[PDB]
């Protein structure tokens, strides 16, 4: 009983919620598209100079 | 004589029980210490548990 009250504290302290580890994905990876979106919006601002000369 | 070993032999192991209780170097029941006091709050505020000794 000992040996099983401790492993189950020791896990306790260290096993992650992975419920919250789903959702956390999930927004990380929509982040991630709508920053590569940004980033290819900030590559193109330097295009429309062409025009003026 | 037998009832009286069989009583000290159960004492003897709620000694040891009691004893090897601990978590991490910290034990509540083992009587070692009064109290333990754990975060509460941002500020430092504390969950203060009294210890009972066994």
């Amino acid at each position: 009983k000992l040996q099983d009250s401790l492993d189950a504290g020791v896990g306790n302290l260290v096993d992650a919620d992975l419920a919250k580890e789903s959702a956390k994905l999930q927004s990380l990876q929509t982040k991630q598209q709508l920053g590569v979106q940004a980033l290819s919006i900030a590559n193109q601002s330097s295009s429309s100079i062409l025009s003026l000369f | 004589n037998a009832l009286k070993s069989d009583f000290d032999s159960l004492r003897d192991q709620i000694t040891k029980a009691a004893s090897n209780a601990k978590f991490n170097g910290v034990s509540i029941a083992d009587g070692t210490t009064t109290k333990l006091s754990f975060l509460a709050n941002s500020d430092g505020s504390a969950f203060t548990v009294t210890a009972k000794t066994l």
